[PDB]
């Protein structure tokens, strides 16, 4: 569906949210790409309109999982992403090979989008993998200990804009609460 | 409850009351009329700028 | 300037348990947490999975069907992977029966398809377990939810009167339930930041209080709300206490919890309630609620929490021993 | 820290300056009266669109606008936040070094007269605050010509 | 509130500095420099921390309106295009709207 | 008549009026069916299960008329469900889904999306509907293994003198063959009181000691027991006489026996008492035990048979002080 | 090393041997599966159902060969199963029944009675096969809900002078938020005692009171507390000497912490002990209870923090002996 114990961050908190957001942009373009290609042919021909439209949902869902999988520290539970990133590499690559087999080239946009997709997807599997090098949740013997921030230990830290996710770092949802509670209760030095 | 609410009063009327009273009437509407026209003239610049472009 | 209380007046006691090593949790906790959900929230929880149970495996068949060539337009050349499966819409129907054992009949599986033979097995055993956990979830939820209601009412403010000569702290606990609380043991505990005479500093040392029942045991028979006459004496820690130190700024915390078991279910329950120094009105007496009617005994529960003053000596409990010695 | 703030700021306006450019494209597709779409290519029975045409669609340019607009604003807004954070800390270090130097200063009459308390007060009040603003407005110095 | 809170917090830090200037020799004479330096951090914490939150809300209110303002572009932009796509809206209205 | 704190059969009747609480939550309704009797439970779900066979079925016929399948003749479009002819027949189509039989004479095809929602609409409903049934049957069966209690006490109360000091007695005897584990049966006397400092108690609750061997609440019941109650100086009835037993009195002795039945594994309680008139001063309980050649038999039928035995007509104080003066 | 009666974690390794022949009833197998690991539980019934899907399916492929249907071609002979052609279809035929799919492509006719025998033969089995597993997962529902160990126990013991009185103590706190209803702790010392009449107790079990205010083994924990057992003249520890703190010392203490688990409704026992090596004479625990504006604060790091305090290194009997002189 205290909190200081629920604020540890996995490795690459930036390299993922940057990459994951980078995926939302180019993929959203493909959502236009299938729409444009379907204009001429009378039949809808969703075969280029459905996947990205479905895929765009997935990254949105996947990102929410990472925020949830990090807010509650269950580093073993970071296998679904491992089992989803890995599989997507198989399917995405196949399209590149078959398109390259038909001498599609880069003159067409779709092959250009797919080629970009492989690189972006490739980063996701590797970036996720680097976590296993650090936390070593499964397929490892000794889980190296991880500690929450020493400043975060004290309950006397509130303007925790630094202590928030990269997607949070800019959205200022960190200050959302202190803005929210101010509507009724006066704000004092406490 | 009330203490925050009593503090949380922007007081536009009182601010308008003293400021306008100092202003008077002649220069008062003159400020209102002149400012509105210039912004209106600015907007009208675009429509012609659109028209000749069209 | 509110002071922290070890137990809330409503019993929602909160203690900041920091500097805590992260205990390992397993996914079964979520499965346990699944049982812990609410009936409306759980209703969607299984339904969303049950819906995805129909769809997700079904999509495999639609992919599977396209492989054997049946997904193409009509052609009697090949033997279909599944009979009369045409579109991904029809894909749901073949699965919809399978997970639900419906067996509509027209969409029939056949032979000569190894992958399909795995489809009718893998999606099959999955459904049986899928319904099993949901059936198991309801099995535990139905019995347990009956004991999620608290129907015992303590007294918000405490009174300090004198009964049978001695002054004894009083509190009235009223039962809002028709069902009886078997094995009613209510233990009274006092908490203070008493630095030990040996020198040690105890920030929250807890001291129990004898209930002064008819047999000295914590056991009590609950029919109508009565007064737990906690006698204060030399053995009692409250001997040196006085209403002088009854201000909101005194490190004196009183805790009472009434252990028992719901008669209908047998599920043991506890009632957490606490009182501080400020909330207690010294020299107040309880207003009787039990009324003598010809037909039954009437409970004036609306008058349970009414504090009415009565002539009460204001001498110190330690000092009050002088009156007996002098006389 | 400051360099990253400017680096964000530089790409903030650089991405931002395309804002007007999209308007130039948006009108042109509207500017073509026929506006009839035909990709003129089908490699394997499914038409594939060329790059030069994908960036010519009026609706498509609009979608790129909202995506760019939100992206351009969010990075631009942070650029102020990063700098003002670095400057705010710099107030503490300057003040501490000011106070730390104060405690070890000599109390000569010239050191007390020629260095009056108000001058000591003014520096801690006027100077560091001014230096705070100078850092608070430093990137614009390194950015305003770029956008210009 | 915050600006009032910040401005109120601005007075002591300068004031404590003035007292140090006014009583320099004695403060060193008692050799209590350890205590006073704690106060300087104590004061500097108030002004600095208040400033960050003061800067924080200023950035937020800009962002929340800006993105809310941003949608006002696309919503109008799509609307104008559809009018120009089917309703035969002239470029003149199209150009002005984005402007 | 006279107000009794607890009835002889139990189920103490107390008018707990002046009630300010939430009227009802849906949890009560689920509790209400779960606590109903077997014949009532059988019909209620039967009505519920029958309702599913009807309520959803109403949707199909309306779904059918919309597609125009019900009209006679070969239709130009394949219907929402194959071989649906009339609302009477549609009940057969509905019965196949919720009950999961799926004969096949009725058939559902594609190209009818509104039906697709309907199939899902009743699919989850029936499974949930069936789920309540499995839950409901599970609940009623578990507790009903201990739906009754058969541990009785003598109708009248008996007082006599045992081991020099007089005492008030009672009779303990149970019927169910299975034993009750950890019997801690505490008895209490309730009477009107006004405190020496003036506080008035309409009926104070003070327990009496069962005077077992270990002086504790524990009891092991395998034979008809007579749990005595020693009358001591601190005893509430230490100023009691065989005279004040008239119907007009303030005494009220109630005993509640805690514990769980071994087979049940669930705690059960039994409230029994006896008023002032019910007692018979100077009467000893009839020995109901008798060990035969092979086994021992309990003559329970004479449990309440009170046999008068000579006793001193002096109060505990009026006896102890007389004994002390003796 | 030395033999242990209970490990620190709570394993309590005891080498119980010389045991007579146990029953080893086959019904215990289901209990083993009932307690089986969830992954193992996942596989166990799955293979059984997979075997069940095949075991009856094994019989059918023979049945078809018997009734003269598996042969190529359509003759006058009605098959034992409609449209039964080969093992692949046959292996589907069972899958229809034991899971009640009811595909319909394989239909049933009254050609051969053994088919009616076969249909019933597995018909009961499946309703039983699911019955065994459905109860199995039902058992694992509450069993997983247990999650026994959710508290803490002191790694080492402390012996400080409380209220001027010498007394040992320990510490414990609850890591989980859920409460422990009806706390009960018993402290006992397992030491090799001897009797005056020669009985050399191997490891005599002698308990020590918890010195609670009410003088009972009942407690209440919401915070990390220290149970202080007053070491007085009426306890065997009155002959203790700090010189006996070696791992080779012939003494030990055992603590049992019962209590009703509020959420689970099943009591969990805490098995712990401390060796003489863990005894830190003249050490005092640093308090971890702290106050905050929201509520009280607890420093779980400070559970094992020890602050040494001046302690008279004499015997409690001798210290009390000089206490009268002092």
């Amino acid at each position: 569906w205290i909190h200081h114990s629920t604020w540890l961050h996995f490795p690459g908190h930036n390299l993922r949210w940057i990459l994951t957001f980078i995926l939302l942009f180019v993929l959203v373009c493909e959502i236009a790409e299938g729409i444009l290609s379907d204009g001429v042919t009378e039949s809808r021909h969703l075969h280029l309109y459905m996947p990205a439209g479905m895929a765009f949902m997935a990254a949105i869902t996947s990102v929410v999982y990472y925020h949830n999988i990090e807010t509650s520290n269950f580093p073993k539970l970071l296998i679904a992403l491992l089992i989803y990133w890995t599989l997507a590499f198989i399917t995405k690559t196949i399209k590149f090979v078959k398109f390259y087999d038909h001498a599609i080239g880069f003159s067409q946009l779709r092959f250009c989008l797919t080629g970009l997709l492989v690189i972006l997807y490739g980063m996701l599997l590797l970036v996720e993998v680097n976590v296993i090098r650090v936390r070593r949740y499964i397929f490892f013997k000794t889980p190296r200990e991880v500690k929450p921030p020493e400043d975060l230990q004290d309950l006397g830290v509130r303007f925790l804009q630094p202590f928030v996710n990269l997607l949070s770092k800019g959205t200022y949802w960190w200050m959302n609460a202190f803005i929210k509670t101010a509507h009724k209760k006066p704000i004092d030095l406490r | 409850l009330s203490s925050v609410l009593h503090q949380r009063a922007k007081i536009p009327w009182r601010a308008c009351t003293k400021y306008l009273s100092s202003a008077g009437i002649l220069l008062l509407s003159l400020l209102v009329f002149s400012q509105l026209l210039k912004h209106m003239v600015l907007v009208a610049i675009d429509y012609w700028l659109a028209k000749w472009t069209d | 300037e509110r002071r922290a209380r070890f137990v809330s007046k409503k019993g929602n006691c909160n203690v900041a348990h920091k500097n805590i090593r992260e205990q390992g949790r397993f996914l079964q906790d979520v499965f346990t947490t699944l049982v812990d959900l609410k009936w409306p929230h759980t209703l969607l929880i299984f339904t969303m999975s049950f819906l995805c149970s129909w769809l997700l495996f079904a999509m495999v068949w639609w992919l599977i069907a396209f492989a054997h060539g049946d997904l193409a337009p009509g052609e009697g050349t090949n033997v279909p992977c599944v009979t009369s499966i045409h579109s991904f819409s029809s894909a749901f129907l073949f699965s919809i029966e399978v997970q639900v054992t419906i067996g509509f009949g027209g969409r029939m599986v056949t032979e000569e398809c190894p992958l399909a033979i795995l489809i009718l097995i893998v999606q099959n055993i999955v459904g049986l377990m899928i319904n099993a956990i949901m059936l198991g979830c309801i099995f535990m939820k139905t019995a347990q939810a009956h004991r999620r209601a608290e129907t015992l009412i303590f007294s918000k403010h405490a009174v300090i009167t004198l009964r049978h000569g001695r002054l004894c702290f009083m509190l009235r606990v009223g039962d809002l339930r028709k069902s009886m609380i078997i094995s009613a043991t209510i233990h009274m505990q006092v908490v203070r930041k008493t630095t030990s005479p040996e020198g040690e500093v105890v920030p929250l040392h807890q001291v129990d209080i004898p209930m002064e029942n008819g047999v000295g045991g914590n056991s009590i028979f609950l029919v109508a709300p009565l007064i737990i006459y906690h006698v204060i004496d030399s053995n009692s820690p409250l001997y040196d206490l006085a209403p002088s130190d009854l201000h909101h700024h005194q490190d004196l915390e009183i805790i009472v919890i009434l252990e028992g078991v719901v008669e209908t279910t047998g599920i043991t329950t506890q009632a957490r309630t606490s009182y501080l120094a400020d909330e207690i009105l010294w020299g107040q007496r309880f207003v009787p609620i039990v009324a003598e009617e010809d037909g039954r005994y009437s409970v004036d529960y609306s008058k349970f929490g009414n504090t009415v003053k009565v002539p009460t000596p204001l001498c110190t409990a330690r000092q009050l021993d002088e009156d007996r010695s002098l006389l | 820290r400051l360099i990253l703030s400017s680096t964000f700021r530089i790409l903030a306006d650089l991405l931002g300056f395309a804002g007007p450019l999209c308007i130039f494209g948006i009108v042109d597709h509207l500017g073509k009266e026929n506006h009839v779409f035909q990709p003129k290519t089908q490699f394997l029975g499914v038409y594939f669109v060329s790059s030069q045409e994908f960036l010519g669609n009026a609706y498509v340019l609009a979608v790129l606008l909202f995506l760019a607009l939100l992206l351009q604003r969010t990075f631009l807004q942070a650029s102020y936040y990063v700098a003002i954070e670095t400057g705010i800390n710099l107030r503490g270090a300057i003040q501490t070094k000011i106070y730390n130097k104060i405690m070890h200063m000599s109390t000569s009459n010239l050191s007390m007269g020629e260095m009056t308390a108000g001058q000591i007060c003014n520096l801690v009040a006027i100077d560091t605050n001014q230096l705070m603003w100078f850092f608070f407005l430093c990137p614009n110095l390194w950015t305003m010509p770029v956008q210009i | 509130d915050l600006q009032q809170l910040d401005d109120t917090t601005q007075l002591p830090l300068v004031s404590h500095f003035a007292e140090t200037v006014e009583g320099l020799t004695t403060i060193r004479a008692f050799r209590y420099e350890a205590r006073f330096q704690q106060k300087l951090l104590e004061y500097t914490d108030s002004n600095n921390i208040a400033s960050l939150f003061l800067t924080a809300a200023n950035r937020w209110l800009e962002v929340c309106m800006e993105y809310i303002g941003a949608c006002v572009v696309l919503i109008a932009a799509a609307t104008s295009i559809s009018n120009s796509l089917h309703r035969e809206l002239s470029a003149g209205l199209v150009g002005l709207g984005l402007t």
